[PDB]
């Protein structure tokens, strides 16, 4: 059972190309929960498995890497996911995190309040979102998704990536369509939470231009069809060997370029995870009014 | 539970939060729980406070802010620096002490030259 030793499952192109109606998500394992190794928060296992999958992706990993983490508060007032990011990322990476209510965190900067109050002054390299609102037919939601879509279009370095939590009912047409502006994309479901319709929508290496035309509503129907078609066993076996857990120290270069200078070579380097385009100044992410 | 809120409330009613906490747990009070225990290859150097997890086979690694009394209770840090020694870092706790990680950190000091815990690793 190789898949149980993997960190989770990624939506294959076999289901990306389907054409189906949106159906209810019905998972065989429901209400079945996984025991947590060593009395550890479930979010430790979930974030670690997300990181392990991102280790197989062509992430750009520069010096002074800029990481923003939304929905970082959990388990009444703490942020295990942020601590996992600190364990995973380069020691010189900057972590900014955010959630509605107060919590204590190992981030470099922690901002409380609605994500709309997080003012990203300069483009970032990696966005992690676990935002989920607790609140009849399943239509595209708006909420913080409007904010995230705007962030991808404006505040994300070319070559940067995103990992954004969605579920059967918490999802956005526009966010699926923005995955078409990355070199590669998928939905990733951790083995630790495989009995939930949760998935992480992954956009790897932002290109700022449409590489794949995606019908967002159709693609969410494809995502549910995939979940309905795919046995996934709860498992944290991938965490049994952590000797290679940390993100590779790639030294990815950061270049400033005009849009007119972005040619075939640059698009190729961005698409392979070998380049970021953004400012190389010192970062500033503040609270708005 | 509501007991975390209880002891975290208590240390706001005192001029010596370190003593309030230690006296509380030494008298049988429930230690603070919900500390952020990480999963690690227990192949680290074993120093007290580290930028990455460094647990040996006899230790567990915690997210630093979650085992800091001052961070958890949202009160002023004692350090002349004003900056927390744990927040943003990882803290190694001897495995025999995991029942109360906050109480351990309040009760011990890393070696100044050696950076291991005095009595739990420091050979100076
Ligand atoms: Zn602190
Ligand atoms: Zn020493």
């Amino acid at each position: 059972a190789s898949a149980d030793w993997k960190p989770g499952h990624a939506m294959p192109s076999l289901f990306k190309v389907q054409n189906v109606n949106l159906e209810r998500c019905e998972l065989a394992n429901y209400k079945q929960s996984i025991p947590m190794p060593r009395g550890v928060h479930m979010n430790i296992a979930k974030y670690m498995q997300l990181c392990q999958y991102l280790n197989t992706c062509t992430l750009a990993v520069p010096a002074n890497m800029r990481v923003i983490h939304f929905g970082a508060g959990s388990d009444k007032g703490i942020a295990p996911g942020t601590s996992v990011l600190r364990q995973w990322l380069p020691t010189d990476a900057i972590i900014i995190d955010n959630d509605l209510n107060e919590f204590v965190s190992d981030a470099d900067i922690t901002l409380f309040g609605d994500c709309v109050t997080v003012r990203v002054g300069q483009q970032v390299d990696l966005v992690i979102s676990d935002m989920y609102d607790p609140t009849g037919s399943n239509e595209s939601k708006a909420l913080f998704f409007t904010y995230l879509c705007n962030l991808i279009n404006n505040n994300l370095a070319l070559g940067g990536s995103v990992a954004i939590k969605i579920t059967e009912h918490s999802w956005s047409v526009e966010l699926y369509e923005l995955m078409g502006k990355f070199a590669w994309w998928t939905v990733f479901c951790t083995n630790a939470n495989a009995s939930s319709s949760e998935g992480f929508l992954l956009g790897i290496n932002y290109l700022g231009t449409i590489k794949e035309n995606i019908d967002g509503g159709a693609m969410h129907a494809n995502y549910i069809f995939w979940r309905n078609s795919t046995p996934m066993n709860l498992s944290t076996y991938s965490l049994f060997d952590l000797s290679k857990f940390q993100l590779k120290l790639k030294g990815t270069p950061v270049l400033q370029l005009k849009e007119s200078q972005i040619n075939e070579l640059v698009i190729s380097l961005l698409s392979q995870g070998k380049l970021l385009i953004r400012d190389n100044d010192t970062l500033s992410v503040s609270t708005d009014v | 539970f509501a007991s975390n809120s209880s002891v975290l409330s208590l240390v706001n009613f005192t001029v010596d939060p370190q003593k309030a906490y230690l006296d509380f747990v030494n008298a049988g009070g429930a230690p603070l729980t919900n500390c952020v225990k990480m999963l690690t290859p227990k192949t680290g150097t074993g120093i007290a406070i580290s930028v990455k997890p460094e647990s040996t086979a006899d230790q567990e690694t915690y997210g630093g802010a979650s085992v800091c009394l001052y961070c958890r209770a949202h009160i002023e840090h004692p350090d002349v620096s004003g900056v927390c020694k744990y927040k943003g870092k990882f803290v190694q706790i001897p495995a025999q002490c995991v029942r109360d990680p906050v109480g351990f950190c309040l009760s011990n000091t890393p070696c100044n030259v050696c950076q291991y815990w005095i009595g739990y690793g420091c050979n100076c």
